[PDB]
């Protein structure tokens, strides 16, 4: 029982993983059954979701998070989003399924019968967490693994048939992409947009060339800083400003992780071109806009001249002023006028709403689906009873894009946590007094005194 | 003298698993029956007599929204004794009349007290000062005030909390409508004995773990401590040091800083009784005289206080009929308060 | 008191020839209520247009009145505007509508007669709650 | 010994009365900024039209305001999450009646508390201690984050952030639980949990200390004094006071370590208060607390009110009462 | 320690076990009895849910006098035909 | 307007490089125990 106790390792069983930290064997063998949990659970909830999926109604009226995914990806989907094909749902749940089963095999030999350290077994996947040059090595290792997988969504998108564009002409719908954006001003550009309202960084990508040429640009860097990070090793002045130790490692990564999380929860939340309201349902600012175009709908049928009602706070019932002067939908929704969507731009003009087709050119589809996304509000209680919190039972619906903002948000915000905790220990672990002070040696005792 | 007093008395204070005592003859019957009551009530018996509600898990409630409810308002302040006029001793009418209410509430009103005699007497038998004892005093003026004195300032035990979750959410909504008691001075001292407690607790404890003398080899640092040993386990120097730096002072004290996390809370829980006290006779912080005068005659004046009492002139017509069934109240559409559209 | 016969006793059509629906019928309807009419009517009330209920007074003055069985069928089928004036399929789901409304695509016949029940019986449950809103919830 | 080295060991020495450190170097001026702001708006700021609606509500003390029910005024539902500096205005009276001073004044200030986290795990650092009291500080500082950050990004708009003010607080909480239901949501719970017990361990463990202090003083003086500053022998006997709270329960309900008994004190409020942050920043993306309305149906179908109807019915008045000019259509949908 | 034969050993006994393999199953169906048998409606009074209202009635049997409370209920009982 | 906006954004642009710049200067090393961390 090498470390596997608390006398031994000096880790209690409530920290017990941490007497891994040297066990690289081990340790390997752990990081692999995990990532065959991650890969099993992407398999079977699949295919609990295509077991429980009703094709006639819509995705995000059936509690679906992973087959909207797969629908995005061009898979199963047609004109519109209807689903034509459920077979791909199955295969990308099977082969994840099965995948399982090798890393879990894997990673419960490495972990219970092969060696313990690899240092003794190969120098190649041997590695001390002190050496710099390894540590970078295996890092180039993953960055050149993690840009493949960026081209493989280029690929799918060029060469494989397409990515499902909310935007397509005609109602949304498959297309192959065939000119990605490789301006780097544009790609770039993102990157220095405010994340403030009617900016949204990168959060406001809006349209699939731009997604596709994003992923070029990714996928090329990362190859190259692998193969950079392969060939060198940390510069003089990177050597003096980091902490070499395991956990320390863990930290960043975590810190990294949290990021990456709290911009997930407002992509999901914000963004309708990745996260097509086809399938995750409308957004917030969606559903509330649709309710302003709804019930402008019913109101000018009935003989109101919405340009000129004027409401009863002397700002326009209907339509009003941006701060900067385009036309908009009023009422509450005026914080929204940031939203674009499909089923909305062709009221647009350059100053805005465009009364003239607002009176003339409203299609029997743009009230349906206004109709459809302010029903669908991304409003319910955590027993999934939809609508605002004063509503009745009778509607069982949460939408997706509320499960999955919510979910990495409180992800999010522990893995900032552990990254304190983690980052904060490392220190103190280098240093050398993460267990306590030393009585004989306490620093505070040779300082002097502060009055 | 070792009569059978003594002889008693022996017994009752044997050093055994669960110590008993003269304040346990107290104690523990009705600490067992006010919480019997309450299991009991929640699991089986309703409030549709008394208030027109389900509220038991026969009925199909959860644990959210069981309760023991309080009973109808024409009982007044009955103690609805089980032999009593209006029971005459059926216990099944008895527990459709809400007597298992006024049951809970004076059990567990004797129940504290003997709590808090079982704090003194093993305080005495131990020797140590009686402090924790007078900490007590703070749950119970709460409860004597909010459970006890508020439904006997007002016209029955039905507007007392009744015991539930979601029962004392209702009470909570109610307090904000009917006495504006957020606006409420002696709320506000609560508030900040409550947080201010909870903040010391997480400060005070934080700092010694983060103090520690390195008294063991271990990553696990609490077995580096026994029990006996005569010194501090953690450096208050250390700790007075990083918060003077931090926060400009700090502690310098560790047995005023003992009392000051005994102050803090139990202060702030006696001045939320009596403030509680005081709304037992409607005797209100509802309004500011100064602000009402200039808003009547102002239409242009808004503030954040004229902003809540019309979100209490909502809750009180919008919940009024439903929450005091006996008042009768039929309020026609029309009269509602409503903003537009909603 | 019981969901008897009585209760589930509704007008078949405008003649006065009444349908007595089976337990079954009912709860079938409510379930198909919510699959497909819920998320714009629950309560009897309608979210895209609040001046028109479920209520079984305001189905009777619909043009052809909607205040029994064959007339919710047929406006399943084939909805009006109140006065009977225009054909608003293209924005109301419908079997022919259908194509554009795909919840409608697997309802049968059978499963039109209960929904229609469900919303002929609820008002005869719930009173002033059907249709009323969130006055009276 | 050069004139940046000589900086940097000023900034990061632990003989300044006030620690500064690199951290502290962005939390001085961005809390003098928030604080500055402040104090000024707090006094003297002119009405703000807080909905959009031109409807300006007055939070100042000069504008007839006291204490309790002045406020920083949230900026106008016009802007939404738009970015509103001072430069962004066409004239400071335009900035003043749009709400600006809301959004300079949490900024700096959201900016401020996050370094003043990492000043306290800094200090650490340069001390030799643990480095976790910063953690401890993240449940307050996540819960600022929640209704001044967060919650307005989900809604939309920094009209639907909490206000500067006394009043503005209980007014946000109210329109809180008709929108969400906090109340019946199990963070909020948890958070109360978290606050309580926070409130009942630290009288808890004041009285324990303080009734196990060993005599050291005479009754005419204060036992205080029987403490010395720097004394390397514990105040009080942990023993006795483990017999006594051992048998007030039983015994293996009480701490005898010091060490886990005040890690405890520590993780209670903490991991409660992180629960009712994550509360209202998940209630931000509208998942609401548990509804039970008419979740009771008798055999002919009849509601059945709950307790949980009768908290409708008052989340339903808070609901179509508060800002009763804002909304022209039926729904409330932010 | 204070006497008592420590926990760890009682509930590890086979003895224990023998015991409450028998005395834990059966108080628990004598609850679920007490249920299914409708007993429990009958001793506290709890409708059952046909007998919140009867059959065309819509207002609660809410109790409205002190000392004829208990006439009043068994008077709404009645009513339940 | 302008004017203020370039001195704010000269002074955020001051004491952000002071942070980086002050992080980056040997800062583990600075601590009362081990010095030697690189
Ligand atoms: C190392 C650390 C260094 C720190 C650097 C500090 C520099 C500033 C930090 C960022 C501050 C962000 C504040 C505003 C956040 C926001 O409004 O976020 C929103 C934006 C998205 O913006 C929205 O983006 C939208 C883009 O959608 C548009 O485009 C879409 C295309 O499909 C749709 O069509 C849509 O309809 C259309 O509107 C619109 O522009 C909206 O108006 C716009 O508001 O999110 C985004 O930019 C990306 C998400 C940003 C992260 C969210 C912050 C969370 C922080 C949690 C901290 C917790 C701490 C706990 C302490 C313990
Ligand atoms: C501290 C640590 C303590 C530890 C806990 C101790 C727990 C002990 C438990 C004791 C419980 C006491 C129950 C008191 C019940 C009560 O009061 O019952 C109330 C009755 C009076 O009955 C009420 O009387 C009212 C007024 O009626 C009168 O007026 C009517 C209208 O005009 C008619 O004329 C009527 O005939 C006439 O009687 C209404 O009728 C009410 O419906 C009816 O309930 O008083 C009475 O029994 C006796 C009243 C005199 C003694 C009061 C002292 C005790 C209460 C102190 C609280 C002060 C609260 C004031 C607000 C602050
Ligand atoms: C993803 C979660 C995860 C993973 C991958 C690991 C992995 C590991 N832990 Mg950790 N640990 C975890 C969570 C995890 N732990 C949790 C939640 C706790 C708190 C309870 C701990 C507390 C803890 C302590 C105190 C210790 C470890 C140790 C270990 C290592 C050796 C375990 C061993 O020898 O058991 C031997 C156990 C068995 C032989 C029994 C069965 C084990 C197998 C793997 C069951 C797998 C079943 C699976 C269905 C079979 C699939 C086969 C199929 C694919 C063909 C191993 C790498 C030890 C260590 O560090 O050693 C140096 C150690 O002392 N862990
Ligand atoms: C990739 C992420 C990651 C990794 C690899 C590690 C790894 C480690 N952590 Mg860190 N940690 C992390 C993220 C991570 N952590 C996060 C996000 C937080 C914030 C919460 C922490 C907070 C933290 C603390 C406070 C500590 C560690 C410690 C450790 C070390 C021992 C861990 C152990 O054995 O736990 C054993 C696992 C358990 C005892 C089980 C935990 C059970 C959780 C709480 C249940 C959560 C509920 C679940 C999500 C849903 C309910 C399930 C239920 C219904 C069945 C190990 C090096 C210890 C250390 O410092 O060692 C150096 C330590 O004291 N971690
Ligand atoms: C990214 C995470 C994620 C998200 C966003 C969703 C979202 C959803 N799931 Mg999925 N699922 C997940 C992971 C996720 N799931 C995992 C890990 C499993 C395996 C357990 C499942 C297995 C699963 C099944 C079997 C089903 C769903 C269903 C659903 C839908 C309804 C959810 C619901 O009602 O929850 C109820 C809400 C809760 C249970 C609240 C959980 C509270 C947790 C315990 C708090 C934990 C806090 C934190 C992690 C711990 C911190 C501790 C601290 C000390 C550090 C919704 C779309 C349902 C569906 O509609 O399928 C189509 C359904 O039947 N999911
Ligand atoms: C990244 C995860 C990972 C890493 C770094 C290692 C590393 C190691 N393994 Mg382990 N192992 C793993 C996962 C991993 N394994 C998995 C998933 C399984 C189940 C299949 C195993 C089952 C296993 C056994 C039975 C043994 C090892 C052994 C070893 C050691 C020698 C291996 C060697 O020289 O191969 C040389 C390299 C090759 C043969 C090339 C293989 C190319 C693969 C099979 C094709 C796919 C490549 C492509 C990148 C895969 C993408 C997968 C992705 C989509 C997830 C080495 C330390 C040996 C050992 O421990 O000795 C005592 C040993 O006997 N491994
Ligand atoms: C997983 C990804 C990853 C990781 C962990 C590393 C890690 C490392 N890199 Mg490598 N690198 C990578 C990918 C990665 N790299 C890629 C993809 C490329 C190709 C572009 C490179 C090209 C590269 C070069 C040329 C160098 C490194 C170097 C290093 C080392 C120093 C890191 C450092 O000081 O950052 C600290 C970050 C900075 C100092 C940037 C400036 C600070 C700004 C102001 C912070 C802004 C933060 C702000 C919130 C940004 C938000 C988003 C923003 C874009 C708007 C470190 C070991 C250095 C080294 O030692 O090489 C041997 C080095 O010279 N890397
Ligand atoms: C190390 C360790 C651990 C961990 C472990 C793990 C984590 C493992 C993993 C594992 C895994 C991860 C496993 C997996 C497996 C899998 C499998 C075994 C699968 C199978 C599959 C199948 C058989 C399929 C089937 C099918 C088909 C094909 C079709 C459809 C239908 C169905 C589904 C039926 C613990 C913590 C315990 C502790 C101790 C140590
Ligand atoms: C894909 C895609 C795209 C693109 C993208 C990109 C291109 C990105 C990039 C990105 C990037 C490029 C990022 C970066 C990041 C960075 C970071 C995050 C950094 C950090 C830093 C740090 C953390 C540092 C720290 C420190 C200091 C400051 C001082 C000294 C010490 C130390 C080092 C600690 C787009 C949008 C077009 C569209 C969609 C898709
Ligand atoms: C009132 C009265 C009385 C009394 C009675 C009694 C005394 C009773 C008792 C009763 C009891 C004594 C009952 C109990 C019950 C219990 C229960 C019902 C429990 C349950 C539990 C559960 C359900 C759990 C859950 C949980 C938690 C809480 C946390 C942890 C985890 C778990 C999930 C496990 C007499 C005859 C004198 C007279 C008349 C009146
Ligand atoms: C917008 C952000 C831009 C970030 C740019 C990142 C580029 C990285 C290059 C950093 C430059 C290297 O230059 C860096 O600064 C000065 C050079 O005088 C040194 O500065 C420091 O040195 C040592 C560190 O041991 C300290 O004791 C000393 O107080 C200080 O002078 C750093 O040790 C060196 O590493
Ligand atoms: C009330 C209890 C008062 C004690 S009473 C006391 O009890 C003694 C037992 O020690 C007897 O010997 C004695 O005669 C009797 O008066
Ligand atoms: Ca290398
Ligand atoms: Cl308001
Ligand atoms: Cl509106
Ligand atoms: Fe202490």
């Amino acid at each position: 029982a090498t470390n596997r106790d608390q006398e031994s390792s000096g880790f209690a069983w409530w920290a017990g993983n941490a007497r891994l930290i040297n066990l690289s064997g081990k340790l390997l063998g752990a990081h692999v059954a995990h990532a065959g949990l991650i890969v099993f659970w992407a398999g079977a909830m699949t295919l609990f979701e295509l077991a429980h999926f009703i094709p006639e109604k819509p995705m995000y009226e059936q509690g679906l998070i992973l087959i909207p995914h797969i629908a995005t990806l061009g898979w199963g989907v047609g004109p519109g989003g209807e689903v034509v094909d459920t077979f791909p749902f199955f295969v990308v749940g099977v082969v994840h399924l099965i995948s399982s089963a090798v890393l879990g095999f894997g990673g419960v030999y490495h972990a219970i019968r092969g060696p313990e350290t690899l240092e003794e077994y190969s120098s190649f996947f041997g590695y001390d967490w002190k050496d710099k040059n390894k540590m970078t090595t295996i890092l180039g290792f993953h960055l050149i693994v993690l840009g493949i997988g960026a081209l493989l969504l280029v690929a799918k998108a060029m060469f494989f048939g397409g990515l499902y564009d909310t935007w397509a002409p005609g109602g949304g719908d498959v297309r192959v992409i065939t000119n990605p954006t490789l301006d780097p001003r544009v790609i770039f550009g993102y990157l220095l947009k405010s994340p403030f309202g009617g900016e949204g960084w990168i959060v406001s990508v809006n349209n699939l060339e731009d997604v596709v040429g994003g992923h070029i640009w990714i996928g090329l860097i990362c190859i190259a800083g692998g193969i950079w990070h392969i060939l060198t090793t940390p510069f003089g002045w990177a050597r003096r400003a980091f902490i070499w130790s395991g956990e320390a490692y863990l930290s960043y990564s975590l810190g990294a992780l949290s990021m990456m999380g709290f911009i997930a929860t407002c992509f999901v939340w914000f963004n309708n071109t990745v996260y097509p309201s086809e399938f995750y349902g409308p957004t917030g600012p969606e559903a509330s806009q649709a309710q302003a175009m709804t019930f402008l709908i019913r109101d000018q049928k009935l003989g109101a001249n919405v340009g000129s009602a004027q409401g009863p706070t002397g700002l326009g019932k209907y339509l009003m002023r941006s701060p900067t002067g385009e036309i908009i939908f009023g009422g509450e929704t005026m914080r929204f006028w940031d939203f674009r969507g499909p089923w909305l731009e062709p009221l647009r003009g350059p100053n805005g709403l465009d009364l003239n087709k607002i009176k003339n050119d409203i299609q029997p589809w743009q009230e349906r689906r206004a109709a459809e996304y302010m029903t669908h509000a991304p409003l319910g209680s955590l027993n999934s009873v939809g609508g605002v919190a004063t509503e009745i039972n009778s509607v069982n619906f949460v939408s997706p894009r509320s499960w999955l903002a919510t979910s990495h948000f409180v992800l999010a915000f522990f893995f900032l946590v552990g990254h304190l905790w983690h980052a904060g220990r490392a220190r103190a672990a280098a240093a050398g007094f993460e267990k306590g002070i030393d009585r004989e040696s306490e620093p505070v005792l040779s300082m002097p005194s502060l009055d | 003298e070792r009569g059978w007093f003594d002889i008693l008395d022996d017994w009752l204070k044997r050093d055994r698993f669960v110590f008993v005592g003269w304040s346990g003859i107290l104690l523990f019957p009705c600490a067992y029956l006010a919480l019997g009551g309450w299991l009991t009530g929640t699991t089986f018996v309703t409030s549709w007599y008394t208030h027109g509600l389900a509220s038991s898990y026969l009925e199909g409630c959860n644990f959210l929204t069981v309760a023991v409810s309080t009973p109808a308002n024409s009982m007044g302040h009955s103690l609805l004794l089980l032999w009593g006029p209006e029971a005459q001793g059926d216990f099944t009418r008895w527990c459709q009349l809400g007597g298992l209410w006024t049951f809970i509430a004076l059990h567990g009103a004797f129940g504290l007290i003997g709590f808090m005699l079982r704090q003194f007497e093993i305080a005495r038998l131990v020797g140590v000062r009686p402090y924790n004892a007078i900490a007590f005093s703070a749950p119970i003026a709460v409860f004597v005030s909010v459970f006890l004195i508020y439904p006997l300032g007002q016209s029955s035990w039905f507007f007392a909390p009744s015991f539930g979750v979601a029962a004392i959410f209702r009470f909570l909504l109610f307090f904000q409508g009917f006495h504006n008691w957020t606006l409420n001075p002696f709320h506000m001292m609560g508030v900040a004995g409550v947080l201010g407690g909870a903040l010391l607790c997480a400060i005070h404890g934080a700092t010694v773990e983060n103090t520690l003398f390195q008294d063991g080899e271990g990553a696990s640092t609490f077995r580096a401590f026994n029990p006996t040993q005569a010194e501090e386990t953690y450096s208050m120097v250390t700790a007075n040091r990083f918060w003077s730096q931090i926060f400009g002072i700090a502690f310098s004290n560790k047995r005023w800083l003992h009392f000051f996390m005994l102050f803090v809370p139990v202060t702030g829980l006696w001045m939320s009784a009596i403030g509680v006290v005081g709304l037992a006779l409607n005797l209100r912080s509802y309004d500011f005289i100064s602000q009402e005068i200039r808003a009547a005659e102002d239409p242009e004046f808004e503030t954040f206080y004229t902003k809540n009492l019309l979100l209490n002139e909502g809750i009180r017509a919008w919940m009024a009929p439903q929450d005091q069934p006996h008042e009768n109240f039929v309020f026609p559409e029309e009269v509602l308060p409503r903003g537009n559209a909603l | 008191a019981e969901l008897t016969p009585e209760v589930l006793t509704v007008p078949l059509n405008s003649e006065g020839k009444t349908i007595t629906l089976t337990e079954k019928q009912y709860l079938e309807g409510k379930r198909l209520f919510q699959y497909a009419c819920a998320s714009c009517h629950v309560g009897g009330i309608t979210k895209t247009n609040p001046s028109l209920d479920l209520r079984t007074e305001t189905l009777a003055l619909a043009t052809p009145p909607r205040d029994n069985i064959e007339g919710l069928v047929d406006y399943m089928k084939n909805p009006t505007t109140y006065d009977g004036e225009q054909e608003i399929a293209e924005v109301h789901p419908s079997l022919r509508s259908a194509d554009i409304f795909p919840k409608m695509r697997n309802l049968t016949e059978k499963d039109l007669v209960a929904i229609a029940g469900h919303i002929l019986v609820e008002p005869k449950i719930l009173g002033d709650k059907w249709g009323g809103g969130k006055v009276y919830y | 010994a050069n004139l940046w080295e000589r900086f940097c060991n000023w900034v990061t020495s632990t003989d300044n009365r006030l620690y500064v450190g690199w951290f502290g170097v962005i939390m001085i001026p961005t809390l003098l900024a928030a604080t500055i702001c402040f104090v000024i708006a707090f006094i003297a700021a002119p009405p703000v039209d807080i909905d959009g609606i031109r409807e300006p509500v007055s939070g100042s003390l000069l504008y007839g305001n006291n204490i309790i029910t002045g406020a920083v005024v949230p900026s106008s539902n016009a802007i939404g999450l738009h970015f509103y500096p001072i430069w962004e205005a066409a004239s400071l009276d335009e900035w003043l009646y749009n709400g600006g001073p809301y959004q300079l004044i949490i900024f700096h200030f959201l900016l401020g508390a996050s370094c003043y986290m990492g000043r306290q795990w800094e200090l650490s650092y340069r001390l030799g201690m643990r480095p976790w009291i910063c953690v401890a500080y993240s449940a307050p500082l996540a819960s600022a984050f929640a209704v001044f950050l967060i919650y307005p990004i989900g809604q939309g708009s920094f009209s639907d952030g909490m206000p500067l003010g006394i009043s503005g607080t209980f007014n946000f909480m109210i329109v809180f639980q008709a929108e969400h239901n906090i109340l019946m949501h199990p963070f909020h719970q948890l958070g109360v949990a978290g606050v309580f017990g926070g409130a009942l361990f630290c009288a808890m463990h004041g009285s324990l200390v303080t009734s196990s202090l060993i005599r050291e003083t005479t009754e005419t003086e204060s036992a205080n004094y029987g403490y010395k500053f720097g004394q390397e022998e514990e105040t009080y006997n942990i023993v006795a006071a483990h017999g006594y709270f051992g048998r007030l329960i039983f015994q293996y309900a009480s701490f005898n370590n010091s060490r886990s008994l005040h890690f405890f004190l520590a993780a209670w409020p903490v991991v409660g208060v992180w629960f009712a942050a994550l509360g209202i920043s998940t209630m931000a993306f509208n998942l609401n607390g548990f509804n039970f309305n008419h979740s009771v149906i008798d055999a002919k179908g009849n509601v059945i009110n709950t307790w949980a109807d009768i908290i409708n019915r008052a989340n339903l008045g808070m609901e179509v009462m508060h800002e009763r000019n804002a909304h022209n259509f039926p729904l409330d949908l932010a | 320690t204070t006497g008592e034969r420590p926990f760890s050993d009682i509930i590890t006994s086979v003895r224990y076990w023998v015991i409450h393999s028998i005395t834990i199953p059966a108080l628990f169906i004598a609850g679920w009895l007490f249920v299914s048998t409708g007993l429990a409606y009958d001793v506290f009074g709890t409708p059952r849910p046909d007998s919140y209202y009867a059959q065309e009635q819509r207002s609660i049997p809410l109790v409205t006098d002190r000392f004829e409370a208990k006439q009043q209920v068994e008077t709404f009982l009645e009513q339940l035909k | 307007m302008e004017t203020l906006k370039i001195t704010v954004y000269i002074v955020v642009t001051f004491f952000v490089l002071l942070f980086v710049f002050g992080f980056l200067s040997g800062d583990p090393a600075r601590n009362p125990k081990r010095k030697d961390l690189e």
